[PDB]
């Protein structure tokens, strides 16, 4: 994928994804939300026949917008590591 | 109308589509003079070198060769009205494949030629579809 | 070039060597012949 | 012309299942069991074989020369 | 947040996943239909073609056919660190002489013999007198992604977990379900099959004070039907390793920012 920022500050950011779709992008917005200090969170795919997204996210200064998409994908790692560790003992 | 994209990569609504196209050995009846099938040499009409790359040695393209919009699928000089470029050419802006080359004779005697060209149709956005029931 | 007398289709192939009063198979006599699929080997994408 | 390798809706491989079911029907049984047994649940993939035209075996008669 | 089995069928694999937020699942369940790496026909090489058949419609046919790709996944290289340990061989070369004749997928010949077809009686074309083919077709790894050939399942499903009480008795139940939830044993309603109900409340508008329904907020469902290529066991599996390394590279694409 390529990133880039669309405008960034301590308690905003608007990041654009190329090459993502939606099966990250909800990934990352249901993690956010559950991220302590996130005010606002969503994501959108501006049009279906690209494959990109922007990923906008306010805090409210008690954790910056980046720190906060690096717990989020923290959170979704965990996860997936320990639906690994599961999976191979049913 | 929504449509399913995998369904389409399936194989489904896909379709062909068949042209035509023929030749005719004119031969005239004012001092003998007759058309013939054969790759145009330097002549009064000529079109380019590499437009007719994809002729035999007889003059007419074979089977199972892509084209491109502008090129020769069969060769032909007439009588002068030097010897002029009569040749038939792919229409402008419609590739395929050549799908069948005939070769027979007409009533009178002249060579006859027919040639099919096909394309592959797959459905995309901007596709007319009906029902039975006027939608 | 290689033709393919048509009666069906396949049948005996005939070469442009062979020259005759007009357009006709050798073998049957048939007046319609087909140009047979040259032997290069084509490359198709198979999506 | 000829079955399709997958069911068009979903990517279940059906032309596998077209000569059992065909050979049963048309031997006198019922579709909707034969279809069962074989293992086609959904209808996507019953509309596959219940709507197919076997028209290849007319065709091979007619085919181009080249 | 265990994981737990309700049925191994053949090609399909059944379970409940408890204490995972409905994103992941959804994740999985998009993943494994996207990202999740098959064998599949990529070209063809033709010789000669006689068949009622053209070219292309011969090549779509031959890239929908699966091929057994369990320990392809090791030996070859996929598709996204782009020849030897790329791409396989597969051959056929076929004719038949006074009355027609049908191909099927047992008459393709791999050079590799790890890599077969799923089922040998699937029709590929049928041949007319003295029809022939001989091509050559390339096999190579791809995702889903790409193209649907390379997709490795057919449906893959994540439903609610039902919640089904019976609070009375009501004949109607039985008869208004379409999933056969309940049943009657010794004139009384009960629940036969809990895991079966779709969540349609078709039963709450006859027997509208008998019978509760509602969902679990913590559980869902999941259900995968494999193709044939892979085990339903590893393509969930290779889906998370899609999604931990497409996370890993933002990560790193990030923290390389700040
Ligand atoms: S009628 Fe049927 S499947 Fe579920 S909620 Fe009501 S039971
Ligand atoms: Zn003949
Ligand atoms: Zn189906």
């Amino acid at each position: 994928m390529e990133i880039k920022v669309i405008k960034e500050e301590q308690n905003y950011l608007e990041l654009q994804i190329d090459g993502e779709e939606h099966t990250i992008g909800n990934l990352l917005k249901g993690m956010l939300l559950k991220v302590p200090g996130v005010k606002f969170a969503a994501y959108s795919l501006p049009h279906p026949l690209i494959t990109s997204i922007t990923i906008k996210i306010l805090t409210d200064g008690s954790i910056s917008a980046r720190e906060a998409l690096i717990k989020a994908i923290e959170l979704a790692e965990n996860y997936a590591n320990l639906f690994i560790d599961e999976v191979k003992k049913i | 109308i929504i449509m399913n994209k995998s369904s389409i990569e399936r194989g489904m609504y896909r379709s062909t589509f068949f042209r035509l196209y023929s030749t005719e050995e004119v031969k005239y009846p004012g001092g003998q003079e007759d058309k013939i099938i054969t790759p145009e040499a330097g002549v009064k009409g000529y079109k380019g070198k590499d437009y007719y790359r994809l002729l035999e040695d007889n003059g007419v393209v074979s089977p199972e060769v892509e084209v491109k919009g502008g090129d020769v699928l069969i060769g032909k000089v007439s009588p002068p009205r030097a010897k002029r470029d009569t040749s038939i050419v792919t229409r402008h802006g419609e590739n395929g494949i050549v799908d069948l080359v005939l070769i027979t004779e007409t009533l009178e005697g002249n060579k006859l030629v027919k040639v099919r060209v096909r394309d592959l149709r797959i459905p995309e956005i901007g596709d007319k579809f009906a029902t039975r029931h006027g939608q | 070039a290689k033709y393919r007398c048509g009666k069906c289709w396949k049948e005996l192939d005939d070469d442009q060597l062979k020259t005759l009063p007009g357009v006709r198979c050798p073998y049957c006599g048939y007046r319609i012949i087909y140009m047979v699929r040259k032997p290069t080997v084509k490359i198709v994408k198979a999506i | 012309m000829i079955i399709p390798i997958r069911c068009f809706t979903c990517g279940a491989v059906v032309a596998d299942k077209w000569e059992p079911f065909s050979n049963r029907v048309m031997g006198g049984e019922d579709p909707e069991k034969v279809l069962t047994e074989l293992g086609v649940n959904r209808y996507c993939c019953r509309r596959m074989l219940l709507s197919h035209v076997n028209i290849i075996r007319e065709i091979i008669h007619y085919t181009r020369p080249i | 947040m265990p994981i737990s089995l309700i049925e191994r069928n053949g090609l399909r694999l059944r379970l409940v996943l408890e204490n995972y937020p409905l994103e992941f699942v959804n994740s999985i369940r998009r993943a494994s239909i996207l990202y999740v790496p098959v064998m599949a026909v990529d070209e063809v090489y033709f010789i000669e073609n006689n068949s009622p058949l053209y070219d292309e419609i011969l090549a779509h046919r031959l890239a929908l056919v699966p091929f057994v790709s369990d320990e392809a996944l090791e030996h070859y290289r996929p598709p996204e660190e782009c020849c030897d340990g790329c791409y396989n061989r597969v051959y056929l070369d076929v004719e038949a002489k006074d009355q027609p004749l049908m191909i099927y997928s047992r008459d393709l010949k791999s050079e590799d013999q790890m890599i077969t077809p799923v089922s040998g009686a699937i029709p590929i074309v049928l041949l007319g007198s003295k029809q022939k083919i001989s091509l050559e077709a390339r096999l190579r790894l791809g995702y889903g992604k790409e193209h649907i050939k390379y997709s490795p399942v057919s449906v893959s499903i994540v439903r609610y977990y039902p919640k089904v009480t019976v609070l009375g008795n009501c004949e109607k139940a039985v008869e208004v379900c379409p999933e056969g939830v309940f049943a009657m044993e010794n004139n009384k309603l009960v629940v036969k099959n809990e895991l079966s109900c779709i969540l349609c409340e078709e039963c709450l508008k006859y027997c509208a004070g008998s019978v509760s329904i509602e969902s679990v907020e913590n559980k869902f469902i999941l259900e995968i039907e494999s193709v044939g290529s892979l085990k339903p066991e590893r393509i969930l599996i290779e889906a998370s390793k899609s999604l931990l390394r497409k996370l890993s590279e933002l990560k790193s694409k990030l923290e390389a920012g700040k």
